[PDB]
């Protein structure tokens, strides 16, 4: 905290900043707990005030009971706030949430199958597609078509092509079966 | 109407905090301003958080803000909240 | 030539990719043709022998040749976009992945979410000789090493990315290098990379535009079948003008309300039906003759039937089609019931969606 | 040429009764509301005559046995075995039905098609009277407001 | 625009005081300084 103060009212010492990095772990680890606000001084200047802020309060914070209600305080003193009745509705709202969360802490005690199925119908599709390349037909076409045919050749490329839209529609009815198989 | 008026609301949030009441605009001069003025300048749950801080330590034990704003929150006195002003713009003329 | 393969291929991609716009137009002409065409279609009286009735005599083979060349055209715009608009998905899906795998470490410092699939496909390519194919530098892989490795640690880190530390310093140390032949397929069979051919037609597949594409091509293949299936490439014309684009997803972009709207018309009808169940039944004869009755209202699905089919759009609510309920001893209930049926039903959540549909599309 | 054609056949001067548009600003603004929004204008009657056609090739195919309009049993109007008379039988008659094809179309209860028919007309009621119709009357009179 | 035309009235008696029309906003800096320059600084009935 001191440390904090210290940063915040003066920003250009580089040797306290040269501190803020020897420490960075400590205020790094107090940064949750650590609370500032700014207030109206008694000196007419903000003042800005360091305080702690306890792991318990915070997590009653987190917890829906809060969230529900400053859901409504904000959503009533938004619209029907007037100057003075937003900040006195922002304390009343305080104390009844401090209220809660003292309730809250009392009553407590103390898609991977659509991912996976998927990368299968992906691997076996590709697989597929690449089954042809290990049966080694393709040079057998290229021996025939040593000659020059553009014809053969656009013939050639659109099969190709073509049966690439073939492991297309494969792909989508592995996916629907896959889909049919989860829903019954 | 009753849509626009939650829209409104929700607007209002990103636009203005609730501490002080000054636009994002100022904040949004540097990187970050307007979010970093509401989760650690002007947070609503740190002051939440200081009003039980108060309440649970002894009265021996304030210091001088804290029982300032003790003093005042028991008298019904909301002055030393903030009002259109903050650190930032206090001190803008030495920090900026 | 091989080099021959390659400069035809090569050109007749480049064609299509400078193609691609114009020719998905003639694609939407030629099935414009094609509906019109089908516009002078008959029946002819069992098996019923749908017979396109012609005017001039010529329409058939010219829907023939027409459906022949919208399957030609769709599947060559298939291959401009595919040329044209998939590496730059591919490029901004390699950046996107080698900055959160550089930068936030998405596959080192952290695990992928698990609840993102393209989390998990881009989990594939990392391992991917052929990374960042198409993103510039392929240094990636040594500066995420340099980041990461050594506080993580250096062989599983290397394993996990592709690379090992034997080719780092392979890189200062002295090189020798044997050129690749364009003749030998199994040099460029090897060159190839099986998995990161699989991360590019995964993503080609997960993007949106090539699935539209694909059922254009479902639906031209189809419609060869039978020509009505053609009738469905009518709606690329939403596709094409922005005003129809803006019109179609005004129902999406209110969409989740409308659902609830809907979800709570259908609770008002049910708690309408299930009141008419109880008490009113007597009124919904819907026979014209005395002989045999049409009891509508017997069993519940079909009451609900007869409300939100019928009902709803009646116009003047249920009470239109209901028979008059004048001199029954139920007859202000059967009056209350009804006007409660027009106000809710008729005027009050149909309106709402109406508003919610045109105020989405303002 | 509307006075001189009048000399000819009386009635041509009922033509010159729409000079009052021309004459009162008012009239004009109502006038010049379908030229100002006039392009979407077209885009919607276009997008309305697609789904219409969507819906007759569909009761078209299908759902045929229902079209008949002959109140005699002896001879019937067979009113969707022609796509063009089954078009026609769309847009003149089903967009001014009021609630949709299924007013006029004969009740479908009873029939194996039963569910298909219900959502059939129901998608109808919605899509093209409560939708689009809408769509171009909020259109019009937005343009003049 | 009837409805519209009453609220805007009303807000703008709840924004602007009537006499010398300057906002709410500036009164606003302390507790109540916009009722307080109608009731007493500014008030139609003072003025009657
Ligand atoms: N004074 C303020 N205090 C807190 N948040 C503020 C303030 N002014 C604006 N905000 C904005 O409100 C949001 C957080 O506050 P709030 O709890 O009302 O919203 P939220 O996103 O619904 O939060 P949560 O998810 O915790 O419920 C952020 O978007 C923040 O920028
Ligand atoms: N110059 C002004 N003089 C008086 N009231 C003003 C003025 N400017 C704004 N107001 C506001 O108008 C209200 C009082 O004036 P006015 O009589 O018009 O309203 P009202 O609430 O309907 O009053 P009443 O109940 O006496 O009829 C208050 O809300 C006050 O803040
Ligand atoms: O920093 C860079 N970003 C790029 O995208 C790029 N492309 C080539 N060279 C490049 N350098
Ligand atoms: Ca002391
Ligand atoms: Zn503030
Ligand atoms: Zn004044």
């Amino acid at each position: 905290v001191l440390l904090t103060n210290l940063s915040e009212h003066m920003p250009n010492d580089t040797r306290l900043q040269t501190f803020l990095e020897l420490a960075e772990s400590v205020l790094n680890y107090f940064q949750p707990f650590l609370g500032r606000i700014e207030i109206m001084g008694s000196a007419k200047r903000i003042e800005r005030v360091y305080f702690e802020i306890s792991e318990s309060s915070r997590t009653q914070w987190e917890k829906p009971q809060v969230k529900e209600s400053k859901r409504q305080f904000i959503f009533d003193v938004v619209n029907e706030g007037g100057e003075k009745e937003k900040m006195e509705l922002f304390v009343n709202f305080c104390e009844d949430t401090i209220f809660e969360m003292q309730l809250a802490a009392q009553i407590s005690e103390s898609s991977i199958l659509t991912v996976r199925s998927a990368l299968f119908a992906l691997r076996y599709n590709i697989l597929t597609l690449m089954r042809m390349l290990s049966l080694k037909s393709l040079k057998k076409q290229m021996k025939k078509v040593k000659k020059m045919t553009v014809k053969d050749m656009v013939t050639a490329f659109f099969s190709s092509y073509w049966s690439i839209f073939m492991t297309l529609l494969h792909f989508v009815a592995s996916v629907f079966r896959g889909f049919f198989r989860i829903i019954c | 109407e009753l849509r626009d008026q939650q829209e409104q609301v929700k607007e209002d949030m990103e636009t203005k905090c609730f501490i002080c009441g000054i636009g994002n605009d100022y904040f949004d001069t540097v990187p970050h301003g307007f979010e970093t003025h509401t989760l650690q300048e002007h947070n609503l749950a740190n002051y939440l958080f200081f009003l039980m801080y108060l309440i649970n330590k002894d009265e021996t034990e304030h210091t001088g803000q804290e029982s300032y704003v003790w003093k005042m929150y028991q008298e019904r006195c909301w002055e030393f909240f903030p009002a259109g002003d903050c650190f930032r713009k206090q001190y803008e003329d030495q920090l900026n | 030539f091989w080099k021959k393969i390659i400069a035809y291929q090569q050109k007749l991609l480049n064609y299509f990719a400078r193609n691609f716009y114009n020719m998905r137009m003639l694609a939407l002409f030629v099935a414009f043709a094609i509906n019109f065409i089908l516009l002078f279609y008959k029946v002819s009286t069992i098996a019923v022998h749908y017979v396109l009735e012609e005017s001039s005599g010529y329409m058939e083979p010219t829907l023939r040749i027409l459906a022949i060349l919208h399957t030609v055209i769709s599947f060559f715009c298939i291959i401009g976009y595919y040329c044209l608009k998939v590496p730059l998905v591919i490029f901004k899906r390699e950046k996107e992945v080698a900055r959160k795998l550089e930068f936030d470490g998405l596959y080192i410092t952290e695990q992928p979410s698990e609840d993102d699939i393209k989390g998990q496909w881009d989990r594939l390519v990392i391992n991917t000789q052929s990374f960042p194919n198409n993103y510039w530098d392929k240094f990636v892989k040594r500066k995420v090493m340099d980041k990461y490795g050594e506080f993580y640690g250096r062989d599983r880190i290397s394993e996990l990315l592709g690379m090992d530390k034997a080719a780092l310093d392979f890189s200062d140390a002295r090189e020798k290098k044997k050129p690749k032949k364009d003749s030998s397929l199994s040099a460029v069979l090897n060159s190839i990379d099986v998995k990161y051919q699989m991360w590019k037609l995964g993503v080609v597949f997960t993007d949106n535009s090539f699935l539209y594409l694909a059922w254009y091509m479902t639906m031209s293949v189809l419609g060869h079948y039978n020509n009505f299936f053609f009738a469905a490439h009518l709606l690329d014309i939403a596709m094409g003008f922005k005003t129809l684009r803006t019109i179609l997803s005004s129902v999406t972009h209110n969409g989740k309300q409308l659902v609830l709207t809907v979800g709570l018309l259908a609770v008002v009808v049910y708690l309408y039906t299930v009141v008419a169940f109880n008490f009113f039944r007597k009124f919904y004869n819907k026979s014209e003759d005395g002989d045999t009755p049409d009891m509508k209202c017997d069993d519940m699905l079909t009451c609900y039937m007869f409300h939100m089919y019928v009902g709803v759009r009646a116009g003047g609510g249920i009470g239109d089609e209901i028979e008059d309920p004048a001199g029954d001893e139920y007859e202000i209930y059967r009056i209350i019931f009804d006007i409660t049926f027009f106000f809710f039903v008729i005027v009050i959540l149909l309106a709402i969606i109406q508003g919610l549909i045109i105020d989405a599309f303002g």
